């Protein structure tokens, strides 16, 4: 009779054991977390409520996320055995599998047309 | 009507006589008489006005015909002049055969819609005609490819003649 | 704009000084900042934010990006385009995930098994076949008028 | 919504939150009003008889046990108010809460359609400019050089002054704009 | 086979006014409803059958 | 706990400026500055029927007769039901009746 | 032969007219909702005329209005196959749309986009009539997709709502899976019979059609929200209530069932298809009724009622009874339009309060809406001699007295009993007991624009099944010689379902809390299908997309393979060839060994 979490059904913040065994280190860690959150909120609020502003507020978080998801991957990519095996299988295995199934299907079709046991009913526009 | 029953056959309609057993009036007959008097009469009046304007300005147009150039079987290879002429002839005959198949399919659709639940029995001749023209079309034009040509059709026909000749040996 | 390479994302951090610089760049504490493991997948120094969707965030809070339920300047998850509110949810459920999987699979398998049971044990009425005249409607189903079928003869009872 | 959350939730705050959530799930289970009132009195009695706890370690243990019991006994489909998040009518009129700055981009014909309102709007913008300069100075003065910082904002501390960063609260669109 | 009588006993001294023949939850209530609908449904079938035997075709 | 005096004084000032903004959201009586009924059966349901129904009926009936029946297989219909004892309008024969119905129980 | 076609095309023209009026820049001068309501009622009259004509002569019509394109032997022409199904569904849909349009004119007041709302509803009716009266599969697909996209827009009407956008997207997804099935069937038919024409399909009746019937089954499952592809309909209740009613109660939900009714001559010759449709319909009606017993949002309850009755229709097509399925389509359109419209009046006068736990005393506080809600609930459960008695009872009769699956029979009877049970739950928790709403009374249901359509739909839900069923030409001969426990089975199961749910509601009234059980948890959480599937399929799909396709191939491995490897090879080789020391001694040594190599190569070539 216990709730069992998942990556897709995460454990509740009121049910985690890490909160009831709280420490002064964790309390102060949340204190500077709130301090950084408040500093960023104050900066965005000032830039938002400035009436001299005539353009959108640029977001360094969005810029960093877009560059990390777009342009940093190949500078930060190093070939390992694992990603080489994964890239080889993900680039070849589906191609080989679909080639095999298409070749058997088309070979069966061509042989059936050649020796006559497949009758085309009204296939006039292929 | 610009169509004719020689290429669009249609059996004569056999409607039954009305026999109203009930004493109630027929709203269908009342509404169609009223609808005729209010809609069909002005529409047909303006249509006769338009048709008399057509008769005042009557013009004629003709159906173009092409003479039969010699076929590709008597065309020398590499001589692109006669090959082009036979290829254009083959393309025109291809389009004519396509419209022939369209005519047959429309005839089959008309048969099925007319017969309704009797289409399995009364449309036997139409389905047989469709099957025959389907088999002929498959034997002459199928599997030619996107770049279908008179040369490709001739090669397919020659292969069919060779295989049926080998079948005719035994 | 005024965006330069020093605060733009970069290479995988090695030294504690480089880790502290990355945390300062990403506006995180040094202990809270944790990069992806160096397995060469192109993540770089981007932090490993916890894999929780945006439904976990407080809905009563006045977020800077209200649709995204995120503030301004805080680090963005690598899979935000997965974890937006229009997409995959990681919210806690009133019953466990394994319990839901077991119950759904059990219901599906139970229904399949009883459908097979009802298929091998069909229910009907204590009657014979439907009686049809004219050789079970030979001509009307599309039979050949020239070819005479086998005479299907029916009798009174 | 109008108050920023603190860094951490205190034990009293967590107990009150659990009490309110338990009562909401109690009424969702009970449906009928007399039944809900009876069982809400019972739950209030339980909270009262665990109220006078002095160890505070057993109080945290009792809070954890009560949270486990609540998560086991919660309604799968609890009652949610229509304006609450997850409700039926939540975020329904976000398609109609148009921000106030498109009125600047309105055409002079649509400007002339509403003269007095736009005159009041220009007066508000002038007040916004002056109060913005003054409140930038005030917020620069009020910020501590170092130490702990919260998301709360100071008020106006002298006559003729407006509170800092007042624009997006004062000129926010109506929750029922149409 | 463990001892769960003393926990089952305290599911029988609730002074809520629910009688002893329905105190076992909802399952005995459904059993009550089913036996109440089917003795009477049987009884009406018996009286109808006795009437059908008493008045022949 | 309750409101701190910093937020308590701030909120009353934000609420006070909120009433002023909402009062200014009202409209003066001149806003906005913009630049034969009979009955329903006699008028309202009459001109609609002779304009949105009768005129499109003329255009549709023009199309379905002089541009549809002139085409070969546009309007094709199933044959009508022919029962014994009926008379064909087009040809003129009478369909013979059925047999004697040997069973007349009900 | 001219008045019939003129009436059909005038229905279509009167539907097309308010769209051109909306684009004609006079909406600011006319009353667009009233104008469109009058247009729909006139279209209903001009659809009543061919209903009378077909009830007289039973003529089957096929009208080829426009020729679109001709490509070899395949000739795409815009045609309308005006049949029994087309005429009766057109009349029923036009009457329902007239009621819903008047209701929405009352309902969506204080909404600046009411003209856009009415235009969207009219466009949906145009696309649904195209889908209903379409003759070839291409026009069928045109209507199908117009229905789908208009459903998307009308679900996501409140575009500021993330839940509404999500529900609209997932409706698009499940309809797209159905579209893949329909496309498979359409492709097979074009390949094998050269046309999408239903007449050539009738001629295609005499061979193995397993692949196209499987595709049509997939399409019908996706459109009608059967098991596996169900939860998009209760998600689709996120939009406005007239949208919920008209869209997902009468017209959209019966489109795949209508498609299978259209392809019933192919369906009758495939026993595998009939068995799997019977099993699928029985499973989905049982599952949706199971959810509806413990759903608490009233729109969700009647949505699952709609889905369970779609499962019943799906079973009915599971036997060789397509006309019974279409009769139930008409009766169900009437019932769910009326029920949804009544619940919308409840919600609007209770100020957007949607779940039954905050209602009560509705019988005393809203006598008209309570009376109509009771009428709709009884006619849905199968009160005899109402509109639903002439379809639902015969469906029960057929499943009891024809050779089918035993488990499908048992769960269909159980689903009917539970249909009575959840109708009892609706009646109890809304119309009965003590009030639970917030105190401020804002009930005002005296508006004629609300009052009149409920009256019209009540007259429909009383008399339409009677009139239609005695005007049906006799097809699909039912059986009647059967014992009482198979004859009054529907009445017995409805009565015992009503009484069991009444007793259970009395137990909930009784002062005692009970322990929750996994059966009620399974029923309340929708069988765990939405949570489990809608979390595990998008997560794996998007994770596979980002972490394999984009990153691993394009940003890593194709980039490493072709261009950067070519650049690296050429850069290394140009460094190697231009790593010269600049010493003329080394240059002349190079020239000397070049001379020696030329001499050796000339000597070996000779
Ligand atoms: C015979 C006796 C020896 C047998 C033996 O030991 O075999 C092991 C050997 C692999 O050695 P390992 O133990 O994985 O090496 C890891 C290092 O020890 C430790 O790793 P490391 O970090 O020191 O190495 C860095 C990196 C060094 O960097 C690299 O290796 C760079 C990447 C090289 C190519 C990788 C191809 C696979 C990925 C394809 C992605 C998709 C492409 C588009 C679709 O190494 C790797 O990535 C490891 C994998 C090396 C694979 C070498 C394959 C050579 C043959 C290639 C044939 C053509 C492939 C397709 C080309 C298509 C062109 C259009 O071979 C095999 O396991 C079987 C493959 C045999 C060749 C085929
Ligand atoms: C067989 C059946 C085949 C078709 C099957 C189609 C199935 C799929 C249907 C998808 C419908 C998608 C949809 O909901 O679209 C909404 C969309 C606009 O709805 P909305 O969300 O309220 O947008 C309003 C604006 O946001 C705000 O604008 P507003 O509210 O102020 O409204 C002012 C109104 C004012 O309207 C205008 O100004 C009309 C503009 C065109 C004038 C053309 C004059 C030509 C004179 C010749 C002499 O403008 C509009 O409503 C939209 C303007 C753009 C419409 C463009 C449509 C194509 C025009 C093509 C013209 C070709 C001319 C050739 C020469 O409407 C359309 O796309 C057109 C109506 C639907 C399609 C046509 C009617 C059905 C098919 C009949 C056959
Ligand atoms: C919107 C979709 C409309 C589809 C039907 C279009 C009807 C008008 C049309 O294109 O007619 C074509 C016809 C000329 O074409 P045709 O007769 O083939 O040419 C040989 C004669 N020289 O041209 C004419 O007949 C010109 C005269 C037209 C008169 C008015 C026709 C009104 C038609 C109203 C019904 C339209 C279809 C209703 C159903 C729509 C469903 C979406
Ligand atoms: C007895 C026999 C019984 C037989 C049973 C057979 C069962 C067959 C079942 C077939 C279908 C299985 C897969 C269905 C996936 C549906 C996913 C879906 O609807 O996602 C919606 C979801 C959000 O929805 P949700 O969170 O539930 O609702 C909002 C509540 N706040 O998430 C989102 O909106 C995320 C946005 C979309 C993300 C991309 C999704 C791409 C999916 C590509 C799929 C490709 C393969 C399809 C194969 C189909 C095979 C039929
Ligand atoms: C699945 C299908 C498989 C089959 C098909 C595979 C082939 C597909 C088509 C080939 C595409 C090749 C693309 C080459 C260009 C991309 C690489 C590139 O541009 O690298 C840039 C780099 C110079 O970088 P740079 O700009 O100076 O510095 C950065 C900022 N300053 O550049 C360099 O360092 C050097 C660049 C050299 C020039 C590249 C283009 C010419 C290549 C000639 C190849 C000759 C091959 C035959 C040689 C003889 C036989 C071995
Ligand atoms: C649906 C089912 C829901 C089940 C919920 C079960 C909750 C019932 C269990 C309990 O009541 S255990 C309560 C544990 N709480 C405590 O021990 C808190 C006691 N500590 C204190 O400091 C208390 O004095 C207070 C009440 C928090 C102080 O607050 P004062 O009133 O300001």
């Amino acid at each position: 009779s216990k709730y069992k979490p998942a990556p897709l059904a995460t454990l509740p913040s009121t049910l985690d054991p890490a909160e009831y065994d709280v420490s002064p280190e964790t309390r102060r860690a949340q204190v500077e977390r709130l301090s950084i959150r408040a500093r960023l909120k104050r900066e965005y609020l000032l830039q938002y409520n400035d009436p001299k502003r005539v353009s959108h507020i640029e977001d360094p978080a969005l810029i960093r996320w877009t560059y990390a998801r777009s342009a940093n991957i190949y500078p930060n990519f190093r070939p390992t055995p694992k990603n080489s095996l994964l890239g080889a299988v993900a680039g070849f295995g589906p191609l080989i599998f679909w080639y095999y199934v298409f070749k058997t299907d088309r070979d069966r079709k061509e042989r059936l047309i050649q020796e006559g046991k497949l009758d085309r009913k009204f296939n006039i526009s292929y | 009507d610009s169509w004719d029953k020689d290429v669009y056959p249609e059996p004569p309609s056999r409607t039954p006589a009305p026999s109203p057993q009930t004493s109630l009036p027929n709203p269908i007959t009342y509404l169609t008489k009223a609808y005729d008097l209010v809609v069909d009469w002005p529409v047909t009046l303006v249509r006769e006005f338009i048709e008399r304007q057509h008769a005042k300005n009557r013009t004629y147009y003709y159906h173009r015909q092409y003479r039969r150039v010699p076929d590709i079987t008597e065309c020398k290879e590499g001589d692109v002049l006669c090959i082009y002429e036979a290829e254009m002839q083959w393309r025109r005959d291809f389009k004519v055969d396509q419209e022939i198949m369209n005519i047959i399919q429309e005839r089959l659709k008309a048969c099925q819609q007319r017969e309704g639940e009797n289409y399995q029995q009364n449309c036997a001749k139409e389905l047989e005609q469709f099957t025959k023209v389907t088999k002929a079309y498959q034997d002459r034009y199928l599997d030619l490819g996107a770049y279908y040509s008179a040369r490709k059709c001739l090669a397919k026909q020659k292969q069919r003649m060779l295989e049926e000749r080998k079948a005719a040996r035994q | 704009f005024h965006m330069t390479k020093d605060m733009l994302p970069g290479s995988y951090p090695r030294t504690p000084e480089e880790r502290a610089a990355a945390a300062k760049k990403y506006n995180m504490r040094v202990e809270d900042y944790e990069p992806y493991p160096d397995d060469g997948m192109g993540y770089g120094d981007y932090p490993m934010l916890p894999n929780r969707s945006q439904h976990e965030r407080d809905p009563w809070y006045q977020w800077d990006h209200s649709e995204l339920r995120m503030n301004w300047g805080e680090p963005i998850h690598w899979d935000l385009d997965m974890y937006i509110r229009n997409r995959v949810d990681t919210s806690p459920t009133p019953v466990s995930w394994d319990v839901m999987c077991k119950h759904l699979f059990g219901f599906v398998a139970f229904m399949v098994f009883m459908f097979w049971v009802g298929h091998v044990f069909p229910s009907y009425q204590p009657v014979g076949p439907k009686q049809y005249p004219y050789n079970n409607l030979y001509l009307e189903r599309g039979g050949d008028p020239t070819k005479e079928p086998e005479p299907v003869v029916h009798y009174d009872i | 919504a109008f108050c920023a959350p603190p860094a951490y939730l205190t034990h009293q705050q967590k107990v009150l939150r659990l009490y309110k959530r338990a009562l909401r799930h109690l009424e969702s289970w009970c449906i009928h009003r007399d039944k809900y009132r009876y069982f809400a009195c019972l739950m209030r009695a339980r909270f009262e008889e665990h109220k006078n706890e002095k160890d505070m370690m057993r109080a945290t243990q009792l809070l954890r046990e009560a949270e486990e019991e609540f998560w086991q006994n919660q309604h799968p489909q609890p009652y949610i108010f229509p304006d609450s998040p997850g409700g039926t009518s939540f975020e329904r009129y976000e398609c109609y809460k148009v921000p106030e700055w498109c009125l600047d981009y309105w055409h002079p014909s649509e400007k002339a359609m509403y003269p007095d309102y736009f005159s009041k709007r220009e007066q508000w913008k002038k007040l916004r400019m002056e109060s913005w300069d003054r409140e930038v100075k005030q917020l620069q003065e009020e910020t501590s050089p170092d130490g702990i910082m919260t998301e709360a904002l100071p008020p106006a501390r002298r006559e003729g002054d407006l509170p800092p960063l007042w624009w997006h609260i004062v000129t926010r669109p109506r929750e029922r704009p149409t | 086979f463990e001892n769960k009588v003393p926990e089952k006993q305290k599911l029988f001294q609730e002074d809520n006014g629910m009688p002893v023949h329905l105190k076992g939850g909802a399952s005995d209530a459904l059993l009550y409803r089913a036996t109440m609908a089917l003795t009477l449904g049987g009884t009406a079938y018996a009286i109808y059958l006795l009437a059908m035997a008493a008045f022949p075709k | 706990s309750g409101y701190t005096p910093d937020e308590k004084l701030r909120l009353q000032q934000l609420r006070e400026l909120r009433r002023r903004w909402l009062k200014d959201q009202e409209l003066s009586p001149r806003e906005p500055v913009l630049p034969k009924n009979m009955v329903f059966k006699a008028y309202r349901s009459s001109l609609f029927a002779v304009s949105h129904v009768l005129i499109p009926m003329w255009f549709v009936h023009y199309y379905v007769k002089y541009h549809m029946a002139t085409k070969p297989y546009t309007i094709v219909s199933s044959k009508p039901r022919i029962f014994p004892g009926d008379t064909i309008l087009e040809t003129g024969e009478v369909i013979p009746p059925m047999r004697d119905f040997p069973d007349q129980h009900h | 032969m001219n008045i019939f076609t003129t009436s059909i095309l005038l229905i279509f023209i009167l539907l097309l007219s308010p769209i051109l009026i909306s684009m004609s820049n006079l909406i600011k001068h006319i009353n667009f909702p009233l104008y469109t309501t009058t247009s729909i009622k006139f279209s209903f009259i001009i659809s009543l005329l061919p209903l009378l004509m077909f009830f007289h002569n039973n003529m089957e019509y096929m009208i080829t209005t426009w020729h679109w394109v001709t490509m070899n032997s395949m000739e795409l022409k815009m045609s309308f196959k005006t049949d029994f199904f087309s005429i009766l569904f057109t009349s029923v849909a036009l009457f329902v749309t007239w009621s819903i349009m008047q209701f929405s004119s009352w309902y969506m007041h204080s909404d600046p986009n009411i003209n856009r709302f009415i235009k969207y509803l009219t466009l949906f009716l145009i696309t649904m009539l195209i889908l209903t009266s379409a003759n070839n599969m291409f026009q069928l697909f045109i209507g199908w997709e117009g229905v789908g996209i208009m459903s998307f827009l009308l679900i996501g009407w409140w575009y500021g709502r993330t839940d509404a956008n999500t529900a609209a997207l997932q409706a698009i997804l499940y309809n797209r899976i159905g579209d893949i099935g329909f496309i498979l069937a359409m492709v097979w038919f074009s390949l094998n019979m050269n046309s999408w024409e239903l007449q050539q399909i009738m001629f295609s009746n005499n061979n193995d059609n397993l692949i196209p019937l499987m595709g049509l089954l997939i399409a019908a499952t996706g459109k009608s929200a059967q098991f596996g592809l169900h939860p998009w309909l209760p998600s689709a209740m996120e939009g406005p209530t007239p949208v919920s009613a008209l869209l997902h109660s009468s017209t959209m939900v019966v489109a795949g069932i209508f498609l299978l009714v259209r392809f019933h001559p192919l369906t009758t010759n495939n026993n595998f298809i009939l068995t799997t449709m019977l099993c699928l319909g029985a499973l989905t009606t049982l599952f949706t009724a199971i959810c509806a017993l413990t759903q608490n949002d009233i729109k969700k309850i009647i949505a699952f009622s709609t889905s369970s009755q779609l499962g019943l229709m799906m079973v009915t097509l599971g036997m060789n009874q397509p006309h019974l399925a279409f009769l139930h389509i008409c009766t169900h359109a009437f019932f769910k339009a009326m029920l949804f419209m009544c619940s919308g009046s409840i919600i609007h006068s209770l100020a957007d309060e949607q779940d039954i736990r905050k209602m009560g005393n509705i019988t005393k506080i809203m006598p008209f809406t309570s009376s109509c809600l009771v009428i709709g609930s009884l006619a849905l459960t199968g009160m005899p001699f109402l509109t639903g008695f002439y379809s639902k009872d015969l469906i029960i009769e057929a499943i009891n007295t024809c050779n089918t699956n035993a488990w499908a029979l048992l769960i269909t009877l159980i689903a009917t009993s539970m249909t009575a049970m959840y109708s009892m739950r609706i009646i109890y928790f809304v119309t009965m007991t003590k009030p639970r709403f917030p105190p401020l009374i804002s009930i005002n249901e005296n508006d004629p624009d609300l009052m009149n359509p409920i009256k019209r739909l009540a007259f429909g839900s009383i008399f339409a099944g009677f009139v239609i069923s005695y005007n049906i030409p006799p097809t699909s001969i039912p059986v009647l010689t059967m014992p009482w426990f198979l004859k009054t089975t529907a009445l017995i199961i409805s009565v015992l379902g009503f009484l069991i749910a009444l007793e259970l509601n009395n137990l909930t009234m009784k002062l005692s809390m009970n322990k929750a059980n996994p059966y009620s948890s399974f029923s309340t959480l929708l069988g765990f299908f939405p949570s489990i599937i809608h979390r595990i399929t998008p997560m794996k799909s998007l994770n596979l997309s980002l972490k394999t396709s984009l990153t691993l191939l394009d940003l890593i491995w194709l980039e490493k393979t072709i261009p950067k490897s070519t650049s690296t090879l050429h850069t290394n080789m140009t460094t190697l060839t231009t790593n010269q020391k600049g010493l003329i001694k080394l240059y002349f040594m190079s020239f000397l060994i070049n001379i020696i190599l030329i001499i050796i190569l000339y000597s070996i070539n000779l």
